């Protein structure tokens, strides 16, 4: 759907079908799994390919490659990372504990820090940050 | 989606909820087996352990039928061996229907659910003919 995903898809398809056959055969796939540490049976890999092989080829190709990347990616951009930053640990409640931020500044051992930021990002002027004013912080 | 399978005598409780519905029970366990195989096509240590757990569960459920199969066998062995009223009372027994219920319970479990008592089951079947011969000699 995008244009750099085609770039990474071509690079990974190059990585898998490493000999140059133009088709993912089972041996190169097991080579990739064994480089990742896994050595499963020779009957489960058959079922895995048979679900991914649509053409009846017993070998999957670039159209099928991007079909599986498409379904797994877009079925499940900046909402998630800024969201789950701290407020996404609270899940639509708008009240962040100060003790979480004290713990974060505790573990990473930072030399000098004063928490006046949370004092001066206070937009409800209560002592916590809702999510819209949390993005206003970011 | 692995957690939806978190599962041994609860099976006996399921049996306490109760003929071919038994076969339906074994087939819904078979359907759990086939969707596990589809997930094998999707996904293995965490998978092989529950695979072996299915190996545990259906074999033990087959054996908790097989024990009742043995009980059916022995209680049938029992009956294998003013008198005219007793002769008529045994002459009324539908008895072949009870032998057939036991035969259907056993052989379906052996074949479609896949001891030396198979020939004993055959001699169960022929037992009624032998008993009729004995009753014929008991006519006088």
């Amino acid at each position: 759907l995008t244009d750099e995903e085609m770039d990474m898809c071509r690079k990974a398809f190059a990585m898998f079908d490493k000999d140059g056959s133009g088709t993912i055969d089972t041996k190169e796939l097991r080579t990739a799994l064994s480089a990742l540490g896994q050595n499963p049976t020779e009957e489960d890999m058959f079922v895995m390919i048979s679900q991914v092989d649509q053409d009846g080829s017993r070998c999957i190709e670039f159209k099928e490659f991007v079909r599986v990347i498409q379904i797994n990616k877009q079925m499940s951009a900046d909402t998630l990372d800024a969201f789950v930053a701290l407020g996404g640990n609270l899940d639509k409640t708008g009240r962040i504990l100060v003790d979480k931020l004290r713990s974060i500044c505790e573990e990473f051992e930072l030399t000098v820090n004063v928490d006046r930021l949370v004092k001066d990002a206070d937009r409800d002027l209560n002592g916590f940050l809702s999510y819209d004013e949390f993005r206003a912080l970011l | 989606t692995f957690d939806k399978y978190d599962f041994l005598q609860a099976a006996y409780d399921h049996f306490m909820r109760s003929l071919e519905a038994f076969e339906a029970e074994l087939k819904k366990y078979m359907a759990i087996e086939t969707e596990v195989t589809m997930i094998n096509g999707v996904n293995h240590p965490l998978k092989n352990s529950l695979k072996a757990e299915a190996v545990s569960w259906k074999t033990q459920f087959a054996q908790n039928l097989h024990k009742q199969c043995s009980d059916d066998l022995k209680l049938d062995n029992y009956i294998r061996d003013l008198e005219d009223v007793r002769n008529v009372m045994a002459v009324l027994k539908v008895r072949e229907k009870e032998s057939e219920i036991d035969n259907l319970i056993g052989p379906i479990e052996e074949m479609y659910g896949l001891t030396t008592m198979v020939s004993d089951l055959r001699y169960g079947w022929k037992k009624l003919k032998k008993v009729a011969t004995e009753v014929s000699d008991n006519l006088t």
